[PDB]
């Protein structure tokens, strides 16, 4: 065995810990979703696992998807001066075309045989694999302080008197047992001698250090496109409420589209329909109140 | 001979900073803040 | 959705005789 | 139309046994 | 013009710290780092008012 | 209809078997 | 669903069959 512990003032130990932990966390969760927010009508006809694609986008590699035996499998593909062979890596096994691959964007509309790349993001300059390293540590140290202002936020009411059994008989009898008309001797004995601290230099403190920790968390999420948008749109609730400024996140969710453009390319060749939207659908409840069709109700109850 | 123990009086003082340099992590803290002050400019031009 | 199936019946087919003289 | 759900799957039956002694 | 120098100018020296006061080598340094910017509540010191309003 | 789906799915899984077990 | 019976008394046949000659 060895044990020696430090004091009660593990706690500043703890406290740490909490902040460490809170950016480790909310940094591998914040990229643990942000491969999943476009889904784009979603299987249709077309043999994807769109989950595997935005998985692979978000680490920047152009992916290609062209044919495989006319059914659209994933490949891998890494002035304009046109790719057309399969030069690049190939993924699957035995599904290569072996025949006459070509890009399909410029060559014509519609025409040529389909392995179009698509770009994460359609003129690159930073990851924002670093923009969320950027927030999270100020996000972290904002949860800090809000854990380390709610640990402190704790209260006692001191009484005071020399030590040995006379105010111990008191508070026993007639304050926890909640008894009201407590007598006491003409010795000064609560002429503000019982205390209260108080931390109501802290709680006036603690809303807005959430509304802090609040806003910031929106400022990282306009940034990378997931936003509250459109249903701000619709409840009236549109600028200076939401401390947002609409133009700026309208704008960068929407790179992030048309960085998905080139399935279009792709879905205008063999004739179906691919639109890269934005998903912001939960359920069970949008899904009622859109149809209120009565076999939508022997599918739920 | 069985001479020249000077190569051998030494060893109760290089095995004791070889026990005391890399076990220190049980015994010790850090904390503290100490600051370190190096040396502006005009110790350069010194 | 036919013709996909039939192109797949026939590049199994081009496997099969790749793979046998028979 | 049921033939050509069992059509498929028996295409799919062919072709994922092709390839358990494939040379691909 | 001289009204976006005057917001320039504006924001450029808002901007804030938070003094310590004390008589210097390694006293309150100690203080500081293990004790506000590691956030931790219940700093304990020493009765020569050492953080009345210091 | 679809039991003679069915039907032809049994006899083909029976005669899968029974090559099989026979060699040809 | 009667597809689904069916085939559910085939495997059963099957079975009784696997355990006895008779």
């Amino acid at each position: 065995r060895g044990l020696n512990v430090e004091l009660s003032k593990e706690i500043s130990k703890r406290v740490v810990e909490h902040r460490n932990r809170f950016k480790r966390l909310m940094f591998n969760r914040y990229l643990e979703f942000l491969p999943l927010l476009i889904n784009y009508t979603n299987r249709d006809t077309v043999g994807i696992d769109f989950i595997q694609l935005e998985s692979a986008l978000r680490q920047n590699i152009n992916v290609v998807v062209g044919e495989a035996r006319n059914k659209q499998i994933m490949i891998l593909g890494y002035q304009k001066r046109l790719t057309k062979e399969d030069i690049y890596f190939i993924v699957p096994d035995y599904l290569i075309p072996d025949d006459c691959l070509q890009i399909h964007k410029l060559y014509d509309n519609c025409m040529s045989g389909n392995f179009v790349v698509m770009q994460n993001k359609p003129i690159q300059y930073n990851s924002d694999i670093e923009i969320i390293e950027h927030y999270t540590d100020e996000l972290a140290e904002v949860a800090l302080s809000r854990f380390s202002l709610i640990m402190q936020a704790k209260f006692s009411k001191i009484f005071k008197s020399e030590i040995n059994d006379e105010s111990i008989n008191q508070l026993v009898s007639e304050i926890y047992n909640g008894a009201p008309f407590v007598k006491m001797s003409p010795m000064f004995n609560a002429d503000d001698d019982i205390i209260d601290l108080t931390s109501n230099s802290v709680i006036p403190a603690l809303t807005e250090m959430k509304r802090e920790y609040q806003n910031k968390i929106s400022e990282l999420s306009n940034y990378l496109g997931i936003n509250s948008l459109a249903v701000d749109k619709e409840s009236g609730v549109s600028d200076e409420e939401a401390k947002s400024n609409r133009g700026f996140t309208t704008s960068n969710s929407n790179i992030y589209l048309k960085g998905r453009e080139p399935i279009t390319f792709l879905s205008k060749r063999y004739g179906l329909d691919i639109k890269p939207y934005y998903d912001d659908e939960t359920t069970s409840k949008i899904s009622m109140v859109d149809t209120l069709k009565d076999e939508s109700s022997d599918i739920n109850g | 001979e069985n001479d020249f123990k000077y190569f051998d009086d030494i060893r109760p003082f290089l095995d004791e900073i070889y026990k005391t340099r890399e076990r220190y992590t049980p015994f010790y803290d850090d904390r503290a803040d100490y600051n370190t002050n190096s040396k502006s400019y005009y110790d350069y031009i010194s | 959705v036919v013709l996909e199936q039939r192109i797949a019946s026939l590049e199994q087919q081009v496997t099969t005789f790749l793979s046998s003289q028979m």
